[PDB]
Order: C-alpha cells, then structure tokens, then sequence
C-alpha cells in the first residue's frame, strides 16, 4: 500500500541480462598448467562436462578440468608434425576431431574407447588437404570445405562422403543451421548461398550490403539471428526468414565498431551476447546485446593490454564462462556474474 | 543533467507543482491556468529519467510520494504527468514484485475518478504489466479491476491497434477460479459472479486470444475443473451446476479456437491414465461437442484415438466394438465427423476381422 | 534560397545548366569573387560567404553561425539546381 | 526461443521532438500522455 | 533474347573438382525444355546446371580428353556425345 | 516543322530570367535619380 | 450568375481579370474562387485555384477560403492543408500574425495533425516575422496557452 | 532487375569486382577522390582515369551532370548497383555515390587501372 511507513529496497535485479554494462571477473588462464608461446589456435568448452580443450600452432592438444582457481591438466597429446589449424568437439562430445595446416589426414581421437584413428584417405574425395571444416549441431553430420568452391558432406559414424554441392567462386566461410537441415556458404565475391541438406539444392541466393568478400558467418541456436562478417570489419544481422526469402534482405543492424576485418563470430547459448574479433589489430573484440544490438561498453579494458590479437573465442554451454586465445600462447577466461551455471 | 544529478532541484520542481496545483484547486475552471507548467513537469521529469544512466532507490523513493498525489488528484494534466513518469520509471528499472503490486493497486483503485482518462490508465497498466516480471501482481485490485464499467469494450477498443496480452494472461486464472467459487458459494454479490463469467464470455467472443492464451485457458479450464471434481465431498448437485455453467464456455472455446482443446487433452491423458480419474475426465469430455472422440476404453488406459490406428490388431476390434456402443447410445462428447472418417478408414486395412467389425 | 537569390545565381553563370556543372564549394563562393583571388595571391584565409549571404535562412542566424549554414545551404542548394536542370517534372517536393 | 524487442524511448523519433520542443510552446499533458503511453505500446 | 543481357554467369572448374594452370574450354552447349543446361568441357567431363539459380547439378566424368561434340534429339529423352578419344 | 519541336522542349529557358534580373537593378538607380531631384526641386517650397 | 448561362458567367470574369490588372485584381480573385465552389463543386474550385495560385497580387482571403473548401470535403487531405498554408505564408508571412497562429490550430486540432510539428512552426514564425508583429504572435500564443484563446 | 534505364553503362556482377576491387587499392595509395563535390573537380582538372557512380541514388538526376562532363574530357564511366558497396570499398562509413581515380605518375596501377579503362569503354561497344 505504501513503501515509505517502511525501510525497504526499491530497485531488484532482472531476469534478463542488462544492457549497457556487463558485470565480468577475470579468471586463472586456462592453459595456465601448461605455458605455451605459440599461437592458440583453438578453444572451446566441452558440451556436457566441465572441460576445456586448448589446441594451437604447438603440435599439442590438451583437455583441462575448468576450475576457475587452478584449471588442472587432465590429458595432453603432441602429434609429431601436426600443426593443429582447427580442433573441435563432436557434438556428443565423445571425441575430438583435429586438421593442420597443408595436411590430407584428418585425426580423430575417441575418448570413450581410448582410440586415435587418423583418417588419411577418404574415398571419393579429390581434395589435396583438409583445413577448414564445420560439425553439424545434431551430430550426423560434417562438412568440408574445398576448392573450385566446393562443399563436401561426410557422415560423422562413418566418415564416408555423401555428396557435393558447387558454388561459383571460392569458398570463404560456410556453418550450419540450428535445425542442422540447411547449409549456409559465404563466397568470395560477398554472396551467400542457402543450400538443403538432405536434397543438395541451392534454395536461395542473397546479397550481403557492402561487402566486397565475406570472411565468416554464424547462426544463433534459436533460429533467429544469422551474422555475417566481411572485410571493412562491419558485421550485419538479419532475421533468418529476412535471408530465405529476399534477394537484398535488409539487416537488423550493421555493426560498425569494428575497423577491421571480422574472422570469427560466436553466438551465447541464451541468443543474448555475440563475440565479434579481428585477428588484424590488437585489443579488436568487442561484445554485442542482441536483443537491442547495442555493444558493451566495458568489455576491453585496453590499458591492460593482455588480450592483444583473437584468434578464437568460445562460451561455456550455460554462458558462465567466456574463453579467449591470443597469439602469445595464453587462453584467457572471464566469468559473467550473471550466469551462475557452467 | 542537474535534475538527475541533484535531487534537491527535483524535491523543489515537485513541491512547487504539488503546491501550484493545491492553491489552484479551489478556483473552479482554472484547469487551463496550470497547462504550461505541468507540461514542463512532464517534459523534464520523464527526460531526467532517460538521461540517468542508472536509476538509484534514492530517485525513485523521492519520486514515489509525489506519484501517489498524483494519481489521488483529480487535475486531468496532472494525472497524465504521473502516468508519464509511470510508465517511464516502469520502462527504465526492474522492481521488486510488491513495489509493482502497490503501483498496479493504486493505479486500479483510482481509475475511474476522471471517466475521460480511463483508457490511458488501462494502457499504462498494460504497460506495468510488459515490462515487469509476469507474477509481480497479486489477486486483491482483481475485484475493483472488474467493476470498472465498460471494461471489455475499452479493452477491445485498445486491441484493434496495440497487443493487450498482458492483462488477459492476468486476468484468466482469476476469472476461472472467481467463477467456480460463485459456483460453489458465496461472493460479495451474485451480480459479482455474474458480471465475472460476463466478462469472461465477453473476452471470449471480441477480444481474439494471441501468443498461445488459448491454450493457457483451456488448461486452466480442464485442470481446475478436475480438481474441483477431485474434492473429498461429493457435490453432485454443486457438480450439475458446475456443468452447466462451463457448457457454453467450453462450447465457445471450441467452436473460435477449433484444434486447442485436443492438443490440451492429448497433452493430459498420461497423469489421468496413472491416476484413477478416468470417469471425471469422461464427463469433461462429454461436456464438450468434440472431444469424446479420446474416451478412456473400459479395460486398458488408452484414448479411442489411438485404439483405431495403433499397431496391434486384436484389441483393435474392441474399438471398433466400443465405437458401436458409441454409435448405439446417445453420443454427447463426439461428433458425426469422426465417426464417419473412422469407419470410413477402418474398412480397408489389411486384418479380415477389422474390416468384419 | 528564395526567387531574388537563385535569380541571381543563374545569372551569374549565365544559363541554369551552366550553375548545375558547378560544384557545391563554388556556388557558396560564387558571388565573393574578389576576395577568393586577392586571398589565394596573397595566401589569406578564404571568403565564405558569397551571394548566399542575402539567403534568408543565412540572415536570420546569429554572426557566429553564419559559416556554418553557408556550407550546409550550398551543399543542399545544388542538389536542387541538378534535380530542376536534368529531372523532366516540376514539383517542389524534394526542396521542401 | 523468440526475442522480441520492446521500443524505447530514445529511439523514437517523434517522442525526442516532443521532448526537444520548449515547455511553454509544449501543448497540455493529456496528449503527451496519449502520444507517449500510445508510442510505449508494442504495436502489432 | 528480349532484352539482350546476361542473367546469369556460371563459373566452369578447370579440373574435374580441382583446380589447374590449363583454361577450361567449353565445347558444346545444349538447352532442354526443363531449364537444364548440358555442356561439354576440355577436362572431359559433361555438366549439368540449373538455369533458374545458376548453380551446378551434377557432373559426370567419362573421358580422359576433350569431350567435343553434343548433340540432342528433337525428343529429349535422349542425347549423344562424342570424345577426342573416338 | 522545326518550331513544332523544340516548342514543347521551351518553357523551360532562362533567357527571360537573366533579361529580367538585370532590368530590375536598372530600374532601381533611375527611380533613386529621379526621387532626388523631386526631394531637391520641392525642398525649395516646402523643405520639412 | 442570377439569369444567364455558366459558361457566360466564366467569361465575364475571365474578360474581368484581363482588363483589372493591379491592386483592384485581388477583389476580382476572390469573388472568382467564391462562383467556382457554388457553380461546380470542390473538383472546379481546385481547377481555378490552380490557374490563379501565381498570379502574384493576393489577399489572405484567397488561401483562407481554400482552406475552409478542403476542410467541409469529407476527405479532409492533411497535405493539401499544409500546402495550402505554405503558399499563404510565402506570401504574407513577414506580417501576418493570425495567420502563423492559425497555422498552428490547424496542428494540434485536426485529427489528421501532427502535434509534434508544432515546435518548428513557433520557431519558424519568431524569425519570418518583423517588428511589433514579432510581439503579437508572442501574446497571442501566451493567451493561446491559457484558457482565453 | 528493377533498374533506372538512365544508368547505361551498368557493370555486370564480375565487373563491379573488378571495379571495387581497383577502388579500394587506389584508397590504400591515395588516388581515389571520394563524394560527387569532389569528383567534379577532378574534371574540371582533367586529373580523372574514371568516374564510378551509384545507380540507387532515388533522386538519380543529382549524378547525371557527370556523364555530360565525361563525354567532353573523354574520360570513361560506370554505374554499380550499390551506393553502400562503394561507400565500403572507399573506406568510408557512409554511403557513397560518385568516386574517382586520379592520375598519378609512376602508379604501380597503371596495367591494372589501363585493363579497367578497356574493360569500361567496351561496355559502349
């Protein structure tokens, strides 16, 4: 009835993150056990469990429990001359999947039965060497990116090719929906292409405004937000239907505080934080509230002068904990108050 | 910048309002002479508000008693200054779930003082109700919320433009509930119930339900039905009255919204069939003109639906056999139609018996 | 800019399609020709006023404003000048 | 799953030139209330 | 042909999914009623495209040399191709 | 035949609007000429 | 208009405004504008408001009387209104008090105004206007503001 | 489609790579002359190699002074479907309608800048 015959609080914390201000703790290194001074090339967090995988240009992989004190080492593998490009989770996470740079063999290691199978030859294939590929988010699924700007489905059981799909120009970035049933592919000349997985039919071609060549592209879990990057370092988002439907789909926003060119992009589990980087420029990596498109003020603290070049970036599945890997062989954590799940 | 910054300018900006507006009270029709002024009081509070980049207790418990003069004040302008700085405070900052329920009460209870700034009130409720936390409001201003006169023709006139979701989903689970008490008891008034299950129907018929309030409503509607029925006592008369009362309810529900009541069955025949509760959920079903149609069979837990597609043959033909019975007796809770596609499917499968029944 | 000023402007080229060949930066200083050529010989501070100081938006604005709004007219300004020598349909829409 | 984003008052146009516009040239409360409570409201 | 411009451009593989110095030349060109186009290159390959979107359908690769010849029957239901192999 | 043409191509010529921005300056020092000498003529009658 | 044919009545003032051609034409508009809404309807005022909107010697009563023949057609199109004003204010608009004010009404009564526009019409008027009208526009907006009007 | 026919000289989607491409390394060795203001003068100067333009600008008669002046200094132009494309390949935050390359003596563009001008004046036939 009335607040001021009482001693009480008036302002209450939401159930949404808030705008403007993200509350964050920096963390223990995550390869903090084991030092490095190669560049990390990848980073990522385990689906089901509490682990971190840290791989990079050192012929090492290594898995480590995520503790946000000491991070202790739970396994680490050093191939003989294989400089891990990309390194990436299954999507049952059960095993890991590693590619070099300039290497035909794909290296796959099963947890579960101890085994480490490397996959030289697969039939049917003409590629010279295997760098960039993608894993569908159902886990049936994997995708190869080629030459002469071809796309190379493979089933993830068996590792076997299902087919091919073409498009005009090169290949730069390509990911999968979150149904898992369609193909997005950027070209090399700004143009997208929509592809269907189970027919391989291109179901639609649209135009990225202002791009002259696109170097990455990503998709929300929810359906909602695709974003593409480009070289002038502005990142558009659309709506999903906006992209299946138009020629010229108009951008909800187009995030111009990059400068230069964005290559990687990462969506939060909750569809309410993207992670924009530049591996051009130091300290490039900025912090995006999808609901208003507005980005974070207080993200890069540049006078601390740690993070330098991003090279990957990665959130815990429940968004507790965010993962950064520079140049200088450090994997950087931050903890989002917010969350309070791993 | 220094309104938000330093409160004491704000303290005097209010205060010089509350007493502008008290020595012209007495004057009648000198609402006029106070335009400007409160204008300029809607104009700075409201942008102080926006300029804050966080919005401390401190602000918003001076702002507080001024807000509640406000909305007892009998001034036009005045009271929409306050639902302007209402509506921004309630925009800007998240509040605790009984700073809401005392604003939401005390903006319901004043409503109808000035007949030609209803609306707007309504729509500022709406508003408080968007952008808070779905439970913050309690049960108590739902008497005086629909004693409101032509509440359901304001509300439908707000709804030809702008969404008016939030008050429906706070509105329904206490009209269902208000109605089966005046059901079963006693009420302020019996016009009380009567103008409850008016406003219900009223809601059912012009104001079209968006973002899933149908299946919110039917659920609402079978699962509290079975829980009154569920009761220790027996009531059979008390059980009739409810009956009759929900027929035309029921039947309106399905005959705008056609596929909800289904998916909400469906959704609820596994706890009935755990539970020995299969004869309430009959008599729900035949209540309805359509839905009949998942009728529990007398031996096993299974709905009739599924007991003429399902993989086993035999038992299949009891089905059939059950549906000869439903064709025999008086058919309440199902319809011609799925009778006639029934059979009409069941006489060419593969098994000689199924074809024979 | 007002029927005496653009009247004067075309009169100074000599012809409505000899204005719409001038870029914006000219037709600010178009009338002030003598102050343009005595500052670039003796390498002062340029005019900025020209014929449009007559406007009557530059007229009413303070003193100190007066150099802002003469670029921001002249820029605006031509973008009607090419609109009325090249379009086909009269209309006043796009300079109101 | 779907996120929706409610309008606010710095983005909207015409609630800045309302508010931008001097007290005493300002026209009374009841149709800046209408104006802003009706420009608050998702539209659909 | 009523208008006189070039809807779509399709880009050709110099080699059959890979990539060489040596340009590919595209010897015959056949159109069907459906909207497929069927070519025959110098990798020695035969492609088919779809018109409506401008993206390759399926390629088939049956000579080791030119693919030079195409030719179709007034039916299309069938159609002959000839190879520097004979 | 010729003056059929370029007639719908007129009303849009601006040989009027430079033969009339210069009359009206000229028009303007002859009438300040002539109020001279009336003010002149006449201040020797009545010169308040 | 009393006993003799339309066309003729046309004529008359068509031959009237050839031979009337200075200050004494601005009575001859007017009663011209006036027959074409009583002869023909609306459609034969616009058609001689058209020919007559750039004969420059005017009076305030050629745009108000257009004004009002807009606002009795059930159409009631917002941006003739506002077009109508414009030319009006292009031409008396350095000394017309009332008519900046009526301008301002028209905002914030009609149900097809835009009462936010009323902010640049106040600013617009106190620079267009000169001397002791400068003045007026200000108490007449002041009582404009209270109840008096 | 949907195109203004006033833009004749419209690059095809493999030239306007071309075109932007050779946009954004004159930028990088500053010989690029960025807005229509800026691009007249270049004219009246005789210092242009080409003249790209914007076909989307709505009101398209606000660019087409430059095709006259083009056609007096012999010096050749091109329209591309977006204004925003070359705002970006100018290095520039805002859209971009007019843009020109300047001469520059001991440009390393020059065989690059001498195929795109053959490319251009072959669009004239």
């Amino acid at each position: 009835d009335d607040l001021l015959q009482r001693t009480g609080n008036f302002i209450s914390t939401s159930t949404s993150l808030p705008r403007g201000i993200l509350k964050m703790k920096n963390c223990q290194h995550a390869n903090a056990e084991r030092p490095t001074v190669a560049r990390i090339s990848s980073v990522q967090f385990h689906p089901g469990a509490q682990i971190v995988m840290v791989a990079g240009l050192d012929n090492a992989v290594s898995l480590f429990q995520v503790d946000g004190k000491t991070n202790p080492k739970i396994q680490s593998i050093y191939l003989e001359r294989f400089p891990i490009f990309k390194a990436c989770f299954s999507a049952n996470g059960e095993e890991v999947l590693a590619t070099s740079t300039h290497s035909k063999v794909l290296y796959v290691y099963d947890m579960l039965a101890g085994k480490l199978i490397p996959v030289h030859q697969v039939r049917g294939l003409k590629e010279k060497i295997v760098r960039s590929f993608e894993v569908s988010p159902d886990g049936s699924f994997l995708l190869i990116n080629g030459i002469a700007g071809y796309l190379h489905l493979l089933a993830m059981k068996t590792k076997e090719l299902i087919g091919s799909m073409k498009i005009n120009g090169r290949v730069a970035a390509s990911t999968f929906s979150s149904d898992s049933k369609k193909v997005y592919a950027s070209s090399g000349d700004g143009e997208v292409y929509v592809w269907d997985v189970n027919s391989r039919k291109c179901l639609n071609r649209f135009v990225d405004e202002g791009s002259l060549y696109g170097l990455s592209i990503a998709t929300s879990r929810n359906g909602q937000y695709v974003a593409c990057g480009s070289n002038c370092g502005v990142v558009n988002i659309y709506n999903q239907d906006s992209c299946l439907q138009e020629t010229n789909p108009k951008p909800i926003k187009a995030i111009m505080n990059l400068v230069t060119g964005v290559t990687s992009l990462t969506f939060n589990p909750t569809t309410e934080i993207l992670a924009i980087a530049s591996e051009k420029m130091k300290e490039a990596v900025r912090l995006v509230h999808l609901p208003s498109c507005t980005v974070f003020s207080n993200f890069p603290v540049i006078k601390n002068k740690n993070i330098s070049h991003v090279h990957t970036m990665d959130f815990s599945p429940r968004s507790g904990y965010f993962a950064l890997g520079n140049e200088k062989g450090k994997a950087l954590m931050y903890r989002l108050h917010h969350y309070s799940d791993f | 910048t220094h309104c938000y910054k330093d409160l004491g300018f704000m303290d005097f900006i209010c205060s010089l309002v509350t007493k502008s507006v008290k020595v012209f009270a007495e004057y009648p029709g000198s609402s006029a002479q106070l335009r400007v002024l409160l204008a300029f009081y809607a104009s700075t509070i409201v942008s102080a508000l926006v300029a804050a980049e966080d919005v401390s207790d401190n602000i918003i418990a001076k702002l507080f008693p001024y807000i509640q003069k406000g909305l007892k004040s009998s001034l036009p302008d005045y009271r929409a200054a306050t639902y302007m700085i209402i509506c921004q405070i309630s925009v800007k900052v998240t509040m605790e779930n009984t700073f809401v329920n005392s604003l939401a009460s005390q903006i319901i209870k004043t409503l109808t003082k000035i007949p030609s700034l209803i609306k707007d009130g309504l729509s500022c409720l709406i508003v408080l109700l968007q952008r808070q936390k779905p439970e913050s409001l309690g049960k108590k201003p739902f008497p005086h919320l629909c004693n409101v006169p032509d509440l359901i023709t304001i509300l439908h006139g707000i709804s030809e433009t702008y969404d008016v979701s939030p008050l429906l989903h706070y509105m329904l689970p206490h009209l269902v509930v208000s109605i089966i008490h005046h059901v079963t008891g006693e009420e302020t008034e019996g016009m009380d119930g009567q103008i409850y299950k008016r406003h219900l129907e009223a809601i059912l018929t012009k104001i079209s339900l968006k973002n899933n309030l149908d299946h919110l409503l039917a659920s609402l509607l079978f699962e509290e039905y079975i829980s009154y029925s569920s009761q220790e006592e027996m009531d059979s008369n008390k059980v009739s009255l409810l009956n009759e009362q929900f027929l035309p309810l029921i039947r309106l529900l399905e005959s705008k919204y056609p596929r909800t009541l289904d998916v909400v069955l469906e959704e609820h025949l596994k706890e009935i069939a755990d539970l020995k509760k299969q004869e309430l959920f009959h008599q729900f079903v035949s209540l309805s003109t359509s839905g009949g149609k998942y009728q529990f069979l007398a031996d096993s837990d299974t709905s009739l639906m599924l007991s003429l597609n399902h993989p086993l043959a035999p038992v299949r033909i009891l089905a059939m056999n059950h549906l000869k019975k439903i064709m025999k007796t008086s058919k309440e809770g199902v319809d011609e139609s799925f009778i006639k596609e029934a059979v009409l499917a069941r006489l060419g499968d593969d098994n000689i018996d199924v074809v024979l029944s | 800019v007002g029927e005496l000023v653009g009247a004067r402007l075309i009169a100074h080229a000599g012809s409505l399609l000899n204005l719409a060949k001038h870029a914006a930066s000219t037709v600010q200083i178009l009338g002030a020709e003598k102050a343009l050529f005595r500052a670039l010989k003796s390498r002062r501070d340029t005019p900025k006023y020209g014929l449009i100081y007559h406007a009557s938006l530059v007229g009413q604005t303070s003193p100190k404003h007066k150099g802002k709004i003469s670029r921001m007219l002249a820029a605006k300004t031509v973008l009607a000048i090419r609109y009325d020598a090249f379009g086909e349909d009269s209309s006043s829409a796009m300079g109101v | 799953n779907e996120l929706v984003q409610l309008p606010l008052t710095e983005n909207i146009p015409a609630i800045s030139e309302l508010l931008h516009t001097p007290a005493h040239v300002l026209p009374s409360a009841a149709f800046l209330c209408s104006m802003f409570v009706n420009s608050l409201l998702l539209s659909k | 042909v009523k208008s006189g411009s070039a809807v779509h451009k399709m880009i050709v593989d110099r080699q059959y999914m890979g990539v060489s110095k040596r340009k590919c030349i595209v010897w015959g060109v056949a159109f069907l009623s459906d909207g497929t186009i069927i070519s025959v290159d110098s990798a020695g390959k035969v492609q088919f495209w779809d018109s409506a979107t401008g993206t390759l359908v399926k390629s088939h690769l049956i000579a080791n040399a030119d693919v030079q010849s195409i030719a179709v029957a007034d039916q299309e239901d069938s159609f002959v191709v000839g190879t520097a192999e004979g | 035949l010729s003056r059929y043409r370029l007639k719908f191509s007129a009303d849009k010529v601006d040989t009027m609007i430079v033969q009339a921005i210069s009359l009206l300056d000229d028009l303007d020092k002859e009438l300040n000429n002539y109020i001279m000498r009336c003010r002149e003529w006449y201040g020797w009658h009545f010169p308040e | 208009e009393g006993a003799k044919s339309q066309e003729d009545t046309e004529a008359v003032f068509k031959k009237a405004l050839l031979a009337v051609i200075g200050a004494d034409s601005v009575t001859l508009k007017n009663k011209y504008l006036d027959w074409a809404y009583r002869s023909g309807g609306y459609k034969k005022a616009r058609a001689v408001f058209k020919s007559l909107q750039e004969s420059r010697p005017f009076s305030v009563d050629f745009f108000r009387k257009m004004i009002q023949f807009e606002k009795e057609q059930e159409s009631c199109n917002m941006a003739n209104i506002r077009e109508y004003y414009e030319r009006a204010l292009r031409e008396f608009g350095s000394a017309d008090s009332d008519l900046w004010m009526d301008y301002m009404k028209e905002e914030l009564n009609h149900p097809l105004g835009r009462p936010e526009n009323c902010g640049q019409i106040y600013w617009r008027a106190m620079k267009m206007l000169q001397g002791e009208s400068a003045e007026a526009f200000v108490a007449k907006h002041a009582m404009h503001q209270t109840g008096h009007l | 489609a949907d195109v203004n026919p006033k833009a004749y000289p419209l690059a095809d989607a493999h030239l306007t790579k071309k075109l932007l491409d050779l946009v954004q390394q004159s930028c990088n060795y500053k010989q690029l002359r960025k807005g229509a203001n800026e691009a007249t003068k270049t004219l009246n100067r005789g210092i242009s190699e080409f003249i790209v333009m914007a076909a989307d600008a709505e009101p398209l008669e606000i660019i087409l002074h430059l095709p006259l002046l083009c056609e007096d200094k012999n010096v050749p132009y091109v329209f591309v479907r977006s204004k925003q494309a070359l705002g970006r390949a100018c290095g520039v935050s805002r859209p971009v309608i007019a843009c020109s390359v300047t001469i520059k003596e001991g440009s390393q563009l020059k065989q690059q800048i001498q195929s795109i001008q053959q490319s251009i004046e072959r669009l004239l036939v």
